[PDB]
């Protein structure tokens, strides 16, 4: 599983990194290229991954 | 450092189809893509493409 | 002032002296406006602004999201309260709007019936304003970080784009040549800008920390490199005669065309002369800029002092083209400003950031 990931906004690939504040139990995916920044509740078992998905998915929602 | 002849014999076979060794066909490798590359660098090349 | 208006009238000081006075000091007096509003509608960050140069009322607004907002700045209604509202978007519906950010967006110069917008979709879309459909679509094999028509030309029609591929294209819109480009730059080409005094002069800054001045017409690739030292710091050319110690990712030619801005990652904004790339050593300060992308910054028009608008980090750095002494610090925004356009008529400033916010700057009183 990749930890940078291409961003759903300006399309650089792995231009996107992930934080994963578990303490805070919320994960942070910010574009380096666009600045775009997304914050999303995460839980022990989450990835980077699930960060980009709930990222991905706040998208095409906000986008309806 | 292109080795000589004798390190890469070319062995002739029952005919007259002369085999050259695993070196040899390597060295056509290093030569093709060495050639290909020297012109796209010389020329312009999408630095991607060069890389 | 009132000696002013008395000169005018007295004919002791040609109406140039209080027009431009009194703009400047319209410009020094840049506030938060107290009774402006710009309409909200890009859900993300405002890459880009362009006012139309002809009647300055119209505004084109790319957002991250893709979707290119067409505003009316004029204030039709009778309040002294009024929000510039959206009168066209290219919005997530449209059959044609871009798949990622919009990048920059440009009026058609001598016509405000055509305009144009490139978006790291690696596309630059020409669009008919009346119909608000593509007239054209220019394709290239990697993303555009900018694109400009030339302010000036009433021959050609050529739009220079600068994509992360180390070329700058020049697509003729005039019958679609996109296959001209122009060799010398080595990494991606940050920023593109013709000089509004010459037809075929064209200024590019790419990220290998180098700006290049180019004779389109030529076939000798650029005119000049533009260097920090001089000449101080000499080696043939093959690394040296750098524009900046970082990435150049912002170019503007001031209003007559003679001198150019350009600003850096290094956090520097260094001032040319534009006919031999001569470093002027104008000091400015640090300017802060980290950005990745484009840096889009305008100078101030028709004022007895030039300024130049420069987005500092979530606020804009006013300063003096030819001294380099700050004005100010317009202190509105929440994000980091990516882009502001001046309106020259009134002397008044529209910035567009990351905070899906276009903010509008007026003169006080
Ligand atoms: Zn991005």
């Amino acid at each position: 599983l990749e930890t940078q990931f291409t961003c759903p906004f300006c399309n650089h690939e792995k231009s996107c990194d992930v934080k994963m504040d578990r303490a805070r139990n919320t994960g942070v995916i910010s574009c380096t290229v666009c600045l775009e920044e997304f914050q999303t509740p995460i839980t022990y078992l989450s990835e980077p991954v699930d960060v980009y998905s709930d990222w991905i998915d706040a998208c095409e929602a906000a986008n309806q | 450092p292109v080795p000589p002849l004798s390190v890469r014999p070319a062995v002739v076979m029952q005919g007259s189809a002369r085999n050259q060794d695993d070196l040899t066909h390597k060295l056509a490798d290093i030569v093709k893509i060495n050639n290909q590359l020297r012109r796209n660098e010389q020329n312009g090349a999408a630095a991607h493409v060069i890389a | 002032m009132l000696g002013f208006l008395s000169a005018r009238q007295t004919g002791l000081e040609d109406p140039l002296r209080l027009r431009r006075a009194e703009s400047t000091r319209r410009v020094l007096g840049l506030e938060l406006n107290k009774d402006r509003d710009v309409e909200r509608i890009h859900g993300g960050g405002i890459n880009t602004l362009d006012i139309e140069p002809v009647e300055g009322r119209y505004m084109l607004s790319g957002g991250s999201d893709g979707v290119i907002v067409l505003y009316d700045l004029e204030n039709s209604s009778r309040q002294s309260y009024y929000t510039c509202k959206a009168v066209c978007s290219i919005g997530r519906d449209h059959p044609d709007v871009h798949r990622y950010s919009v990048e920059t967006v440009q009026w058609y110069p001598h016509d405000t019936g055509m305009f144009t917008s490139s978006s790291f979709d690696k596309t630059l879309k020409v669009w008919d304003t009346n119909t608000l459909q593509t007239a054209d679509v220019f394709n290239f094999e990697e993303t555009v970080y900018s694109h400009h028509m030339s302010p000036v030309s009433t021959k050609h029609c050529l739009v220079a784009v600068g994509t992360r591929g180390p070329k700058v294209q020049l697509c003729d819109l005039k019958s679609g040549s996109c296959s001209h480009i122009l060799q010398g730059h080595r990494q991606e080409i940050l920023a593109v800008s013709w000089s509004p005094r010459y037809d075929y002069i064209l200024a590019t800054a790419s990220a290998d920390s180098r700006v290049k001045l180019w004779d389109v017409r030529r076939a000798s690739g650029c005119l000049i490199t533009l260097d920090q030292h001089n000449g101080k710091k000499s080696q043939a050319v093959e690394s040296a005669n750098t524009a900046h110690n970082g990435k150049v990712n912002g170019l503007c030619f001031t209003s007559d065309g003679l001198h150019l801005l350009t600003v850096g990652t290094d956090n520097r904004m260094r001032l040319w002369n534009s006919s031999n790339g001569e470093n002027t050593l104008v000091n400015y300060g640090k300017v802060c800029n980290n950005s990745k992308k484009g840096l889009k910054f305008t100078v101030s028009c028709g004022c007895s002092s030039e300024f130049v608008f420069v987005p500092y980090g979530s606020t804009i750095a006013v300063y003096t083209v030819y001294s380099g002494e700050q004005i100010t610090m317009l202190k509105g925004h929440y994000k980091t400003v990516d882009c502001c356009v001046f309106q020259s008529n009134f002397q008044e400033l529209y910035s567009g950031s990351r905070d899906c916010n276009i903010l509008a700057w007026v003169p006080s009183l």
